[PDB]
């Protein structure tokens, strides 16, 4: 994206671009989330 | 394809201001006269 930061893409661009610009942010937020997740369930099963 | 409703909205404009009947657009005629929803789904006619 061209921009880490939603308020920068929502002020320069429109609503057409911009939601171009966020999905983007979006799809590589929650693949941050879904390794983390992972990683924290294959984690707890060393732990259990 | 069938369709629910269907309605012909028809009027007249400069041939610099079609540009203003897509949707989300900015200018006097998409603001002030004949907005279109950022979800339209449609088609846009224009003739000279």
């Amino acid at each position: 994206a061209i921009s880490s930061v939603l308020n920068d893409i929502l002020s320069r661009l429109d609503k057409v671009e911009a939601e171009v610009q966020i999905d983007r942010l979006i799809t590589g937020r929650l693949q941050s989330l879904q390794t983390y997740v992972t990683q924290q369930l294959i984690r707890a099963a060393e732990i259990r | 394809l069938c369709f629910t409703n269907v309605y012909a909205d028809s009027f007249v404009i400069r041939g610099d201001e079609v540009r203003q009947i897509a949707p989300g657009q900015t200018g006097k005629i998409a603001d002030y006269n004949y907005k279109l929803p950022d979800d339209f789904t449609g088609c846009v006619i224009a003739w000279n």
